[PDB]
């Protein structure tokens, strides 16, 4: 998980 | 007094049980051990001119925020109108300086191998690098990696209720909003109370456990005042914040800005109840039971955290979704 998308 | 080198925070020992258990764009984090007991170590760099996993680091003056909440949330465990241990501990703040340790880049290489990162290795930083070295009490593990392991919808059930709880204190201590309660950002620990105390102003209650604590983590966007001061990050520029798809966690930061006017100083505690419908959501579609959901009594759990689900939205602050939604009775 993280705040913005990120892979 | 200035900087200490890595060591005085990470001596041998400490050092050498370091295993990476996170990470996002603002650095790492690490879970140790101290005096027997675990904690987790959450590494900022700032004031260096490198990007750092896309973006610039912060100065000490816009790391200080952070740092403030995270003292605020920590005391109210310790508090007594208003009290909760649902957030998590703050065992110190250092501002340390130096390359990256070995050992913490060869528990890097580790993670990344095996859970994959998003983050750049941290291994351009110079000897001069300064760096925040957060160290909290260990809060167990994220609920996005407990998706698989919770037991049934009663865990389901109490794990809303200790949210919704532990923010209601902190809305009324602190007219505090989290503003990035994605589920990486809950934390799940074993414990053998069979009850938790909370005390909203001045009225103490309990919530069964269903065998966890739940931490609350990560204020590196979140929202208080004391004293009439807000602490706060002003994320009205940000717009990449406000453009992600595929998962409705991104309509919560466009649903915030609607609710706000893009005004990110002000109190809306609302926006506590949309992470928690957002909260909510993933527990009824993202969660694997291990009892899956087999009783007439679970069947009815999950009937009622639909219907709680299908009218949190107007309530408007978690305050009140605590005290008036009858889930909670
Ligand atoms: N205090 C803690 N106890 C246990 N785990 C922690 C923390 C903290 I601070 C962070 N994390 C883990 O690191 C991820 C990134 O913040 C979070 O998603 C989480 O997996
Ligand atoms: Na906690």
């Amino acid at each position: 998980a993280r705040t913005k998308q990120t892979a | 007094k200035g900087p200490v080198p890595f060591s005085h925070c990470l001596p041998t020992e400490k050092l050498q049980r370091c295993e990476k258990i996170g990470e996002g764009v603002f650095g790492e984090v690490f879970q140790t051990i101290a005096d027997h007991t675990p904690v987790a170590i959450k590494i900022i760099a700032i004031e260096g001119p490198d990007l750092v996993n896309g973006s610039h680091q912060k100065t000490f003056e816009e790391i200080l925020p952070e740092i403030i909440i995270s003292k605020e949330l920590s005391l109210l465990s310790g508090e007594v109108c208003n009290r909760t241990e649902g957030f998590i501990g703050l065992n110190s703040v250092h501002c340390v300086q130096g390359s990256y340790p070995p050992l913490l880049l060869k528990a890097w290489d580790h993670y990344n191998s095996t859970k994959g990162s998003a983050n750049d290795r941290p291994d351009f930083f110079k000897d001069d690098q300064l760096f925040i070295v957060l160290e909290f009490e260990f809060g167990g593990i994220d609920l996005e990696q407990m998706r698989t392991k919770l037991s049934s919808l009663a865990t389901a059930k109490s794990i809303l209720h200790q949210l919704t709880a532990s923010l209601a204190v902190a809305e009324a201590s602190l007219r505090f909003e989290h503003r990035d309660l994605h589920w990486g950002n809950v934390l799940l620990k074993k414990t053998s109370l069979k009850k938790l105390h909370y005390t909203l102003n001045g009225k103490s209650s309990t919530i069964p456990s269903c065998g966890l604590q739940v931490s609350i983590i990560d204020y590196t966007l979140s929202r208080l005042e004391r004293d009439g001061i807000v602490v706060f990050c002003d994320v009205s520029m940000d717009e990449d914040l406000f453009t992600g798809d595929g998962d409705y966690q991104f309509d919560i930061y466009r649903l915030m800005k609607k609710e706000n006017n893009n005004r990110w100083g002000e109190y809306h505690p609302y926006s506590n109840v949309l992470w928690l419908h957002y909260l909510t959501d993933k527990m009824l579609k993202q969660m694997t039971f291990k009892t899956k959901c087999n009783t007439p009594a679970m069947k009815q759990i999950k009937r009622k955290i639909q219907e709680f689900h299908r009218t949190m939205l107007n309530f408007s602050s978690a305050t009140d979704l605590l005290c008036q939604h009858s889930l909670f009775k």
